[PDB]
């Protein structure tokens, strides 16, 4: 519930600089918007890659913590240690 | 070309849908 909603704030904020920033350079845009084109399951899926180093996620750190704390937190309920 | 960009909103999705 929270996790999602931290999600859906960041990616209205970086959304909305990358439409005010479109205007400086357009050619950028349609390679930048492609997250915002893709089906929403689709976003979710590369929106939540964040796991591991690879790290091509555009995701904020803190978001990325909050869900690394949570599935360790996880893993050791369930343990998986 | 900004309603083709703007399709598939997962901020303007419900709650619900998006957990």
């Amino acid at each position: 519930d929270d996790f999602v909603a931290k999600l859906q704030d960041n990616q209205r904020f970086r959304y909305n600089e990358v439409m005010q920033a479109l205007n400086m350079s357009a050619a950028l845009t349609a390679r930048k918007t492609k997250e915002f084109r893709s089906p929403p399951q689709e976003q979710i899926n590369m929106l939540l890659n964040f796991k591991d180093d690879k790290s091509e996620c555009p995701c904020p750190e803190e978001i990325r913590d909050q869900l690394l704390d949570f599935h360790e937190d996880l893993m050791t309920h369930c343990g998986i240690e | 070309v900004v309603a083709c960009f703007r399709m598939a909103p997962l901020y303007n999705l419900p709650r619900h849908r998006a957990v």
